C-alpha cells in the first residue's frame, strides 16, 4: 500500500507514529502503575500490610 | 513528586471539596512504622491479689497477681524492651521506689488509667496504651520542649518566627505553637462570630499562632484542614466535620496531660529530659498520633489489660 | 509555519538612539547604551541610557536603606549566620510591631526596624512616583502612568499604613519576607472570615483575572495583525490602517462588539488599575467595616448553603 | 608597597572607585554600628550606662 | 460613623453598590470611546430608511476628539465621517447577514482578505522628519546584525515552493531598528515588490524565505510604490493586504472547508 | 448592523466545516458551522443550570439567588462514571456542553481568522484559557479518579471549592507553581497598566500638544527603568506572561493532588535538606 | 582638594548628599525614639 | 609559579579581574565574619571578655 506514502511525508508520518506509539507505551505503563495488581514498582515480594485489632487505612468518610 | 492516583476520603458534601488525600505507597509506609504490639493473652482469672501478696503497689491494687504480672510483662514490651524488667526497678527490691524510672512510670499508669476512662470524649474507647507514646522506646520518640527559636544576637528580641520549622509543617509561621495552646490554655479562637465588628480586638499576629497551631495538629494527624473545618468557615462548628468536636477535646486533654502529669514530674526526671527552658519533654498531638488520624490507626490494645482502666 | 511574530527573526543594528531630547537645565541622561542579542531576539536590543534626576537618586537612597534594614534584620534573625541566611532566606522576614504597642514606635527587635523599613521603602515610593510624573512632563507626555502608579501606591499604603492607623495597630501589616507576607496574607483571610466573601476581594480578582483576559486578547490581536504593521499603534490610531480595522472587526465578529485601536488602551489602562483600587477598598473595609466576610455574605444572602451531611457538635455550646 | 602603585587609576575609572568606596564605607559603617546595636553587650543606647 | 446604616445596610453594601454606578459609569464612558471608530454603523435599517436611522446603539457617539499630528500632517478627529465606499463583490444570497463573493480574480479584487482602507498619501515620519520605513540603501547607519544572516541575497519562494525572486534590499524602521519589509526583485520581469516581514518565513539554513501566503506567480500583481526609497502609510496597507488576500485566494483548497 | 468599513471585509468562505449553509452573520456576530454548534452547547448548558438551579441541592434549599446557585458534581464514590442527573449527572453533561462551547467558540474565532487573513494568536491564546479550564474540570478529576473533583457550577460555590482544595494543601502559598503563576499574572496587570498607559499617554499628550512618536514611547521607559522592550514586543510580552500564568495555573493545579498529596510548605524541604546547610 | 568637583557632578554630589545626610537624619531620629531611654516624647 | 605568569594578563582584562577579585575579597571577608558572629565561641561581641 504505497499509496499511503505517496500523500503522507514520510519524516513526519514516522515523526507521529514514532511519537503516538511512545505516549502510548507512556500511557499503557502508567494505566498498569495505577492499579496496586499490576504495579511491578512495589516489588516482586510485595505483601499488603496487615491490618489488626481494628486497624484501619483511612480515616470514615462519605 | 509523587504519583496519581491518591486514595482520596470524602468528608463534606460533594462540590465543597473537603476531602483526605493520601498517596498510598505513603500510606502503606506509615501505616508499616505504626503496627501495634499483639496483646499478651489472658491472665489466668483468680489467684492471689496484689493487695495482700505485694508491699508497694499504690495504683495497680485492684488487680490479681496473674494480671499484675501480665500487666509487668507488657509495660517492658510497651516501654523498655531492650533495658529489660530492670530499667524500672532496683536489682532484687521490686518494691523499692529509688529509681526516677520507677516514680515516673507509677504516674504515667495514672495517666494512662485517667486518659482511657475519662477522656473518652477524644480515646472514644480505643484507649491508650504505653505502646501508644513510647512504641518500644523509654523516651517517646516525638516529644516537644519550650522552643527558644533560632539563635538570636544578644540584643534582639526572638519573633518566635520567620523561620523554617518542621514543627508547622515547614511554613514560616510561629515555630513553637505548643507551649501558648497544648501545654498552657491561650484562646485559639480568632475569628470574629459577627458580621459587623464587635469588640473583637484579636490581633492577626495571633491567627498566624493559631495557624501554627493547626499545622501542627494537620501534621501531627497526617489530615489536612478539611479534615475537621470548612474551610470556607473555620469559626463555625455547624459546618464542621465530629473529627473537629474531638480535636477540641484532645487539646483539653494533652493540656491536662502536660499539666497534671508531665510538669509535676519534672524534678523526678534527670537534666537529658528537660528543654532548653528547663521544662520537661511534653505530650503533643504528634507524641500519640505519630502522623496518623489515629494512633497505630485506630489500633485497639487498651481493652486487653483491665490495668489501664481506673476503678 | 507563519511566521508568528514571536521572535525577531533578523535583527538590525543602528547607533545607539539617546532619546528624545529633553527641556533646557535638565541632568544628561547616565550610562552608555549597548545591544544585547537576547534581548533584541524577543525585543529591542538597546539597553540604556537611563535617566536618573534628583528625584530618581533619592528615591534610590531611601530604597536601599529600607532594604539593606529589611536584609540587615534578615541576617540578624538567623544570628548572623550567612549560611543560614541562605538556607532560610524565603522564610525570613522583618516582623512589624507586636500588637500590645498599638502605633507608639517598639524598641528596634520589636518591630522598630520595620517602622523605619517602612518609612523608608514608603519614602522611596513616592519619590518614584514623583520621578515617574516628572519624566512623562519633561517629554510633554500624559500622567496616564503616574495615575497608575499611584494606584499601585493606594493598594500598598492601604496594605501597612492605611489601614493599620485605621485598626491603632502596627501588627496587622505586612511583614518583610517571601513567605512571612504569604503567610500575613493568608492570615489575614483567616482572621477575618475568609476574605473570599469580600464583595471588593471578588471585583479585585475579576479585574485581575480581566487583566490577563485583555492583555491576551489585545497582545494575540496584535500580533495577529502585526502582519500589517499593527504593533505601530500610534499610526493605526491617528490613521486607521487594515490592522486596525481587522482587529475590531474580529472582535465584532466573535463578541458581537469591540473596541478602538485607541480605546482598548483604555480598558487595559482601566482594568488594571481597578485591580489595584478595589484591592485597597477591600483592604480599608476589612476589620474596620467588616468583622467577619463569611458572616456579612450571609447577611446579604451571598454564601450559598449546602446540605448538612457533615456537622460538628459545638463544645462551647453546653 | 609599590612606586607605581598610582598607576591604578589609569585602568579603573577614579570616579566610579570613590563612589564605590564612599557607598560601601556608608553601608559598612552602618552595619557595624547595627550590629553591635543588635549586640546587648555593645548597644550604647539601651546599655543604662550612664544611670 | 457605625458600620451598621440601617438594621440590614452597613457600609461595605454602600461601598460595593457605589463601585456599581462608577463601574456602570465607567462602561458608558468606554463604550463611547469605543465607538470613535467604524460609527454611524452600516446596516440595511439604515439603508431601508434613506439614511433617516442612524445604527449607534446604546451610549451614542462621543463628540469628535483632535489628533494633531507631528510635523504639522493634519489634525484627525476619531469619530469622523467617511464617503460611501463600494466593495468589489457581490452577494452569496439575499438575505441580511449572507457573505460576498468577490468580483473577478479575488487575488486582485480589494475584498475580503485583500480588502484595505484608503490611508493617508504620506510616509510615517521620524521624530526628526525624515521618513520611517526606508530600504537599507538609504538607511546607512543601519546594518544586520553580526549573528544573523543577511536577508539579501536570499531566495524567495511561493506557497508552492517555486521561486519568486530574491531579495534585493532590506527596508527598516528607523524609529525602532527591526526589518519591515524585505524588497523583492520579481524574477519574471525584474520589477522589485516589497514582501512584509511578517509574510516571510526566513530559512537561514537555505538562505530562503518561504511566503506560505500567495504562489511565486502572484508577486507580478503586488502594489508598488510611487517612490522606489519610500513607502507611503496608503502604500503600506495596499501591499500588506494583497498578500493577506493569499490566506484565502491563492489556492482553492484555501477557502474551505476541511470536511 | 457592521461598522462603516467592515461591508469590504464581509467575504464568503474559510470555514473549517459546513461550507455555505453556515457562512452568515446574525447581526454583528458570525456564526459558521461552530457558531451553530457553540450557541446550543451554551443553550443546553445554560439551561441546565437554570434547571439545576431550579431543583437545587435539594427542595428547602432551592434557591435563585444568583450568588447562592450551585451545580455541584458527583460524589467521589461514583468515581469516573456517570452519575444520576440529580446527584452531580447535571454537572456532568454543563461540563460537557461548556467543553462543546468554548471548543465551538475557539474553532469559530479560526474561521473568522481566515476570513480575515490575520494569525491565529487569538484562538491559540483562548485554547490556554479552555486548557486550564480542561485541567480543572478533566484532567485532574480523571489523574485523581473521580469527576466530584471538578468545581462545582456556582458564582459562590465554586468559591468554596478553590478556598478548601487549597487548604488540603495546608497553605497553598507555598505551591511553587502557584508562586511562579502569581508572579505572571501580577507582571502581566503591571504590564498591562504600563503599556495602556504609555499609548494613552502618547496619543492623548498634554494640553496644546501634538500626538507624540514610537520615539517618545521608547525615550519615556528608558528614562524610567533604563530598558524599553518596543512597541511590538510588549504585546509579545503581554501575551507570554497572559499564557504563562494560565499554564503555570494550570500546572499548579493539577500537581496538587495528583502529583502531591502533603502539605506544600512541606515540597521546600528539599531545599532546606540540602547538606549545604 | 577642590578638584573633586572636577570629576564629581557638584549638581548630583549635593543632591546625593544632601539625601543621605536627610536619610541619615531621619534615622538616627526613628532609632533614639525605638529606644525607651532616649524617646523624648514619653511622660 | 611559571616565569611565564605574567602572561595571563594578555588573556585576563586587568580591570575586570581586579574588581571581581576586590568583590569577591570583601564579600569573602564579610562571610567569614558573620560566619564567626553566628558562633558562640568566636563571637568577639558576646563573649564576655574581657568582663
Ligand atoms: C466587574 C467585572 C464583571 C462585571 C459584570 C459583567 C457581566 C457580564 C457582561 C456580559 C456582556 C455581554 C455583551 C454581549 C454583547 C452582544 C452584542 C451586542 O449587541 O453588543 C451591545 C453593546 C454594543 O452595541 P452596538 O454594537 O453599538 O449596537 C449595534 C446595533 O445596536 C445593532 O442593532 P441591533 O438591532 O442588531 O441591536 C440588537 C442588539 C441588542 O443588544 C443588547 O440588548 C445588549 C446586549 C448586552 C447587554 O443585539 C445584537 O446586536 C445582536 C443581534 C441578535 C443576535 C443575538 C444572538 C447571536 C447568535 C450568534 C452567536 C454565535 C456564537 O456591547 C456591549 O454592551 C458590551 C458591554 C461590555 C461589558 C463589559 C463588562 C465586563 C468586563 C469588565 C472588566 C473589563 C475591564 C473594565 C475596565
Ligand atoms: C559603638 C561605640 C560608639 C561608636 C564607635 C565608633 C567607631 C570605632 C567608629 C565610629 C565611626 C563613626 N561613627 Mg560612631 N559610635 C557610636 C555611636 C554613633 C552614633 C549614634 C547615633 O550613637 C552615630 C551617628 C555615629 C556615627 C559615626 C560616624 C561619624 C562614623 C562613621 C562614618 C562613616 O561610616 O563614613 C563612611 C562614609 C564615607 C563617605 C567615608 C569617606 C569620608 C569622607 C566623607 C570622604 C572624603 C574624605 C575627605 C576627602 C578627607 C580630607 C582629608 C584631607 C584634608 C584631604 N556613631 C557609639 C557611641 N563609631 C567610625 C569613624 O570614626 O569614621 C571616621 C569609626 O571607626
Ligand atoms: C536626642 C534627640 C533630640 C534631638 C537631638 C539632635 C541632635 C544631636 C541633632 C539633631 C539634629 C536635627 N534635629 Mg533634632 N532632636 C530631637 C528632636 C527633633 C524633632 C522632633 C519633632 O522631636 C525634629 C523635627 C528634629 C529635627 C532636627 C533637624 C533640625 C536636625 C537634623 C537636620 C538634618 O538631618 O539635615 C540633613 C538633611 C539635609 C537636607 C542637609 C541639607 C541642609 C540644607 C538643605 C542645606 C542648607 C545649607 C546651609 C548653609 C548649611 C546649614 C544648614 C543648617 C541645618 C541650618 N529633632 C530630640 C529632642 N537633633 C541635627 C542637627 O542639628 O543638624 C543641623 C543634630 O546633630
Ligand atoms: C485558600 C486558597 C489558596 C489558593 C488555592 C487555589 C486553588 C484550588 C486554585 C487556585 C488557582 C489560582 N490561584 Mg490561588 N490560592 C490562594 C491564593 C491566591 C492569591 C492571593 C493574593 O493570595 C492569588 C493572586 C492566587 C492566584 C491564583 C492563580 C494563579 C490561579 C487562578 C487563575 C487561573 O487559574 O486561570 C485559569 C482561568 C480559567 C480556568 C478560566 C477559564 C475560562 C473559560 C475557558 C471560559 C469561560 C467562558 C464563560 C462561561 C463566558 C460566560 C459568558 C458571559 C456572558 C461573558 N491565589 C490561596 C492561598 N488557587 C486556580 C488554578 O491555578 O487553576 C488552573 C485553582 O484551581
Ligand atoms: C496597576 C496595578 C499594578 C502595578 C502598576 C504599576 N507599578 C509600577 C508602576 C505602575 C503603573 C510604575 O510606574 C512603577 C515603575 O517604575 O514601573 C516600571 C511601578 C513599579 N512597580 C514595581 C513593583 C511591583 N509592582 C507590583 C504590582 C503592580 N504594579 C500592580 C499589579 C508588585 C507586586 C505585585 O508585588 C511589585 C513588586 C517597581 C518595579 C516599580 C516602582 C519602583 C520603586 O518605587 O522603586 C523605589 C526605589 C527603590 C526600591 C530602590 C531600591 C533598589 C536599589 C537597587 C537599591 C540600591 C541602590 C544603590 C546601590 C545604593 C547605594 C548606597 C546608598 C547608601 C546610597
Ligand atoms: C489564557 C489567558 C487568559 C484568557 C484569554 C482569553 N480568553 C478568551 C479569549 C482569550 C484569548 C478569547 O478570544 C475569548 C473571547 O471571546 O474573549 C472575548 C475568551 C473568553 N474568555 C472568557 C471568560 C473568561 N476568561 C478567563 C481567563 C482567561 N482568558 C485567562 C486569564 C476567565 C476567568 C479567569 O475566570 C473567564 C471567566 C469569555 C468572555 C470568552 C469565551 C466565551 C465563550 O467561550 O463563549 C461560549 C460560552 C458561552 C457563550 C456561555 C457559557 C456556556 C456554558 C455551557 C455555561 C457553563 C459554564 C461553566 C461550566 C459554569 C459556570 C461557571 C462558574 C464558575 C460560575
Ligand atoms: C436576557 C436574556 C435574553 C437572557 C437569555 C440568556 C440565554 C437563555 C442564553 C444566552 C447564552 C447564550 C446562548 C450565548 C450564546 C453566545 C453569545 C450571544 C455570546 C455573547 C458574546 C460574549 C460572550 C460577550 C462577552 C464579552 C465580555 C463580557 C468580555 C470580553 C472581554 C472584554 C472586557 C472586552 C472589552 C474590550 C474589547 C472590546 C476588546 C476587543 C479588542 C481587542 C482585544 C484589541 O486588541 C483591539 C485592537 C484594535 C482595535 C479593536 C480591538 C478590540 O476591539
Ligand atoms: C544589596 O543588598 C544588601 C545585601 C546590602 C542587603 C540585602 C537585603 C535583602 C536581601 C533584602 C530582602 C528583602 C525582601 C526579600 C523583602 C521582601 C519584601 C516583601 C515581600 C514585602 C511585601 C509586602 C510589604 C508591605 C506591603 C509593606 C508595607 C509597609 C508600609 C506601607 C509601611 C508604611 C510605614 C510607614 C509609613 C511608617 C511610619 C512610621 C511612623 C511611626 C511615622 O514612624 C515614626
Ligand atoms: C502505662 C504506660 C506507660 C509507662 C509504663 C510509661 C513509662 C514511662 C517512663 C519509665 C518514663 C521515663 C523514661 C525516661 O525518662 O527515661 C516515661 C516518660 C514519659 N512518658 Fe511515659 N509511660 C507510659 C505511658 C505514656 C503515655 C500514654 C504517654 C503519652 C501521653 C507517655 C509519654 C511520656 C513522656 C512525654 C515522657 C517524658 C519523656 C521521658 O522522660 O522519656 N507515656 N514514661
Ligand atoms: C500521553 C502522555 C502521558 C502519559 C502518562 C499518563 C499521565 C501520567 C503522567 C505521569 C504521572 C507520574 O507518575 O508522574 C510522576 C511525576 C512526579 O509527575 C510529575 O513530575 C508531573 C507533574 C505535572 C506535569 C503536568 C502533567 C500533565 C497535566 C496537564 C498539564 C496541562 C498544561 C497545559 C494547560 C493549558
Ligand atoms: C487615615 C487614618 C484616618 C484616621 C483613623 C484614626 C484611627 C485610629 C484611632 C483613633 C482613636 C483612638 N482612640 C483610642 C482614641 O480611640
Ligand atoms: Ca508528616
Ligand atoms: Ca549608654
Ligand atoms: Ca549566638
Ligand atoms: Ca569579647
Ligand atoms: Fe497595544
Ligand atoms: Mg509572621
Amino acid at each position: 500500500l504505497y499509496k499511503i506514502w505517496l500523500a503522507f511525508d514520510p519524516r513526519m508520518a514516522l515523526i507521529g507514529l514514532g511519537a503516538f506509539l511512545f505516549a502510548l507505551a507512556l500511557f499503557i505503563h502508567y494505566m498498569l502503575l495505577r492499579s496496586p495488581e499490576f504495579d511491578w514498582l512495589l516489588g516482586p515480594d510485595y505483601a499488603p500490610v496487615t491490618l489488626s485489632a481494628g486497624m484501619s487505612a483511612l480515616p470514615a468518610g462519605r | 513528586c509523587e504519583r496519581p492516583p491518591p486514595e482520596v476520603v470524602q468528608k463534606g458534601y460533594r462540590g465543597v471539596a473537603m476531602e483526605q488525600n493520601y498517596n498510598p505507597r505513603l500510606l502503606e509506609a506509615s501505616i508499616k512504622a505504626n503496627l501495634p504490639v499483639e496483646s499478651l493473652p489472658a491472665a489466668a482469672p483468680g489467684g492471689p491479689s496484689v493487695s495482700d501478696v505485694y508491699e508497694n503497689v499504690q495504683v495497680l491494687k485492684d488487680l490479681s497477681v496473674a494480671e499484675f504480672t501480665r500487666t509487668m510483662v507488657a509495660v517492658t514490651t510497651w516501654v523498655a524492651p531492650k533495658e529489660g524488667c530492670n530499667y524500672c526497678h532496683v536489682p532484687g527490691n521490686w518494691a523499692s521506689d529509688d529509681i526516677y524510672t520507677k516514680v515516673v512510670s507509677r504516674r504515667m499508669f495514672e495517666l494512662v488509667r485517667a486518659t482511657n476512662s475519662n477522656w473518652k470524649d477524644h480515646v472514644a474507647e480505643t484507649g491508650v496504651t504505653c505502646y501508644t507514646c513510647h512504641r518500644g522506646n523509654p523516651v517517646p520518640k516525638y516529644v516537644w520542649v519550650t522552643d527558644p527559636g533560632p539563635n538570636q544576637p544578644s540584643g534582639v528580641t526572638p519573633t518566635g518566627q520567620n523561620y523554617a520549622s518542621s514543627t508547622v509543617a515547614y511554613s514560616a509561621l510561629p515555630l513553637d505553637p505548643y507551649t501558648p495552646f497544648l501545654d498552657q490554655s491561650n484562646e485559639i479562637r480568632v475569628i470574629g462570630q459577627t458580621a459587623l465588628p464587635a469588640g473583637n480586638t484579636t490581633s492577626l499576629k495571633q491567627a498566624e499562632w493559631t495557624y501554627g497551631l493547626m499545622m501542627q495538629i494537620s501534621d501531627s494527624l497526617g489530615v489536612n484542614c478539611t479534615f475537621c473545618h470548612n474551610s470556607r468557615s473555620f469559626y463555625d462548628w455547624k459546618q464542621s466535620t465530629p473529627q473537629r468536636t474531638t480535636a477540641w477535646y484532645a487539646i483539653r486533654h494533652v493540656r491536662d496531660i502536660n499539666q497534671n502529669y508531665i510538669w509535676p514530674l519534672n524534678d523526678a526526671l534527670p537534666a537529658s529530659r528537660k528543654g532548653p527552658y528547663g521544662d520537661p519533654f511534653k505530650v503533643g498531638c504528634m507524641t500519640c498520633h505519630q502522623g496518623a488520624y489515629k494512633p497505630l490507626y485506630g489500633a485497639q490494645m487498651a481493652k486487653d489489660y483491665p490495668a489501664l482502666y481506673e476503678s | 509555519p507563519e511566521y508568528q511574530n514571536i521572535f525577531t527573526t533578523v535583527q538590525v543594528r543602528a547607533p545607539a538612539y539617546p532619546g528624545v531630547p529633553l527641556p533646557k537645565g535638565s541632568l544628561p541622561r547616565i550610562g552608555k547604551p549597548i545591544f544585547s542579542y537576547w534581548a533584541g531576539k524577543i525585543g529591542d536590543a538597546q539597553i540604556g541610557p537611563i535617566y536618573l534626576g534628583f528625584t530618581g537618586t533619592l528615591s534610590i537612597i531611601f530604597g536601599f536603606m529600607a532594604i539593606f534594614i529589611i536584609g540587615f534584620n534578615m541576617l540578624a534573625s538567623v544570628d548572623w549566620n550567612i549560611i543560614q541566611f541562605v538556607k532560610h532566606f524565603f522564610w525570613l522576614g522583618l516582623e512589624p510591631p507586636a500588637p500590645q504597642y498599638g502605633l507608639t514606635i517598639p524598641p528596634l527587635s520589636e518591630g522598630g526596624w520595620w517602622l523605619m523599613a517602612g518609612f523608608f521603602l514608603t519614602m522611596s515610593i513616592l519619590l518614584w512616583w514623583v520621578r515617574t510624573y516628572k519624566r512623562a512632563e519633561a517629554l510633554g507626555m500624559s500622567q496616564h502612568l503616574s495615575w497608575a502608579f499611584a494606584a499601585a501606591i493606594f493598594f500598598y499604603l492601604s496594605l501597612g499604613f492605611i489601614r493599620p492607623v485605621m485598626m491603632g495597630s502596627w501588627a496587622e501589616a505586612v511583614p518583610f519576607g517571601i513567605f512571612p507576607h504569604l503567610d500575613w496574607t493568608a492570615a489575614f483571610s483567616i482572621r477575618y472570615g475568609n476574605l473570599y466573601y469580600n464583595p471588593f476581594h471578588m471585583l479585585s480578582i475579576a479585574f485581575l483575572y480581566g487583566s490577563a483576559l485583555l492583555f491576551a486578547m489585545h497582545g494575540a490581536t496584535i500580533l495577529a495583525v502585526s502582519r500589517f504593521g499593527g504593533d505601530r499603534e500610534i499610526d493605526q490610531i491617528t490613521d486607521r490602517g487594515t490592522a486596525a480595522e481587522r482587529a475590531a472587526i474580529f472582535w465584532r465578529w466573535t463578541m458581537g462588539f469591540n473596541a478602538s485601536m485607541e480605546s482598548i488602551h483604555r480598558w487595559a489602562w482601566w482594568c488594571a488599575v481597578l485591580t489595584v483600587i478595589t484591592a485597597g477598598i477591600g483592604i480599608l473595609l476589612t476589620g474596620t467595616v467588616v468583622e467577619n466576610w463569611y458572616l456579612w455574605a450571609i447577611k446579604h444572602g451571598v454564601a450559598p448553603a449546602y446540605p448538612e451531611v457533615v456537622t460538628a457538635v459545638d463544645p462551647y455550646a453546653t | 608597597m609599590s612606586p607605581d602603585l598610582w598607576k591604578i587609576w589609569l585602568l579603573v575609572d577614579p570616579r566610579r572607585i570613590l563612589i564605590a568606596v564612599f557607598a560601601f564605607l556608608t553601608v559598612l559603617g552602618l552595619a557595624i554600628h547595627m550590629i553591635l546595636l543588635s549586640t546587648a553587650e555593645f548597644n550604647w543606647l539601651e546599655d543604662g550606662v550612664p544611670a | 460613623m457605625s458600620a451598621a446604616i440601617t438594621e440590614y445596610m452597613d457600609v461595605a453594601q454602600l461601598t460595593i453598590w457605589a463601585f456599581w454606578f462608577f463601574f456602570a459609569g465607567l462602561i458608558i464612558y468606554l463604550r463611547r470611546e469605543d465607538k470613535r471608530e467604524g460609527y454611524p454603523l452600516d446596516s440595511d435599517r439604515t439603508e431601508r430608511s434613506g439614511g433617516r436611522v442612524k445604527v449607534v446603539g446604546f451610549p451614542d457617539l462621543a463628540e469628535p476628539k483632535t489628533f494633531v499630528l507631528p510635523h504639522n500632517a493634519g489634525t484627525v478627529m476619531a469619530p469622523r465621517v467617511e464617503a460611501p465606499t463600494s466593495i468589489n463583490a457581490t452577494p452569496v444570497a439575499p438575505f441580511p447577514g449572507a457573505p460576498f463573493e468577490p468580483n473577478g480574480d479575488p487575488m486582485l479584487s480589494g475584498f475580503g482578505p485583500s480588502a484595505s482602507p484608503d490611508r493617508a498619501k504620506h510616509c510615517d515620519l521620524t521624530f526628526e522628519g525624515l521618513p520611517k520605513i526606508v530600504p537599507l540603501r538609504v538607511a546607512t547607519d543601519f546594518s544586520i546584525a553580526e549573528r544573523d544572516p543577511d536577508p539579501r541575497g536570499m531566495t524567495v519562494v511561493g506557497l508552492d515552493g517555486e521561486v519568486a525572486g530574491t531579495v534585493s534590499d532590506v527596508w527598516v524602521d528607523r524609529s525602532e531598528p527591526q526589518i519591515r519589509y524585505l524588497e523583492v526583485k520579481v524574477a519574471a520581469g525584474g520589477k522589485n515588490v516589497l514582501l512584509p516581514i511578517g509574510f516571510s518565513r526566513f530559512d537561514k539554513k537555505a538562505r530562503k524565505v518561504k511566503v506560505a501566503a500567495i504562489k511565486a506567480a502572484h508577486f507580478a500583481n503586488v502594489p508598488t510604490l510611487a517612490k522606489p526609497d519610500q513607502i507611503t502609510l496608503y502604500e503600506e496597507d495596499k501591499v500588506c493586504a494583497y498578500y493577506a488576500g493569499g490566506k484565502l485566494y491563492a489556492t482553492a483548497e484555501r477557502a474551505g472547508p476541511l470536511l | 448592523a457592521m461598522l462603516s468599513f467592515e461591508r469590504k471585509y464581509r467575504v464568503r468562505g474559510g470555514t473549517l466545516i459546513g461550507g455555505d449553509l453556515f457562512d452568515f452573520w446574525v447581526g454583528p456576530f458570525y456564526v459558521g458551522f461552530f457558531g451553530v454548534a457553540g450557541f446550543f452547547f451554551a443553550l443546553l448548558g445554560v439551561l441546565l443550570i437554570v434547571w439545576g438551579a431550579t431543583i437545587g441541592p435539594n427542595a428547602e434549599l432551592q434557591t435563585y439567588n444568583i450568588w447562592q446557585i450551585s451545580i455541584a458534581p458527583p460524589d467521589l464514590s461514583y468515581g469516573l462514571g456517570m452519575a444520576p442527573m440529580t446527584e452531580g449527572g447535571l454537572w456532568q453533561i454543563i461540563t460537557i456542553c461548556a467543553i462543546g462551547a468554548f471548543v465551538s467558540w475557539a474553532l469559530r474565532e479560526v474561521e473568522i481568522c481566515r476570513k480575515l487573513g490575520i494569525g491565529f494568536h487569538i484562538p491559540f491564546a483562548f485554547a490556554f484559557a479552555i486548557g486550564a479550564y480542561l485541567v480543572l474540570v478533566v484532567v485532574r478529576p480523571i489523574l485523581m479518579g473521580a469527576w466530584g473533583h471538578g468545581f462545582p457550577y456556582g458564582i459562590l460555590s465554586h468559591l468554596d471549592w478553590v478556598s478548601n482544595v487549597g487548604y488540603q494543601f495546608l497553605h497553598f502559598h507555598y505551591n511553587p507553581a502557584h508562586m511562579l503563576a502569581i508572579t505572571f499574572f501580577f507582571t502581566n496587570c503591571l504590564a498591562l497598566s504600563m503599556h495602556g498607559s504609555l499609548i494613552l499617554s502618547v496619543t492623548n499628550p498634554q494640553k496644546g500638544e501634538e500626538v507624540k512618536t514610537s520615539e517618545h514611547e521608547n525615550t519615556f521607559f528608558r528614562d524610567i527603568v533604563g530598558y524599553s522592550i518596543g512597541a511590538l514586543a510588549i504585546h509579545r510580552l503581554g501575551l507570554f506572561l497572559a499564557l504563562s500564568a494560565v499554564f503555570w495555573s494550570a500546572v499548579c493545579i493539577v500537581i496538587s493532588g495528583p502529583f502531591w498529596t502533603r502539605g506544600w510548605p512541606e515540597w521546600w524541604n528539599w531545599w532546606l535538606e540540602l547538606p549545604l546547610w | 582638594m577642590h578638584k573633586i568637583w572636577q570629576i564629581f557632578d557638584p549638581r548630583r554630589t549635593l543632591v546625593a548628599l544632601f539625601g543621605f545626610l536627610f536619610v541619615l537624619g531621619l534615622l538616627i531620629h526613628f532609632i533614639l525614639l525605638s529606644s525607651p531611654a532616649f524617646n523624648w516624647l514619653s511622660g
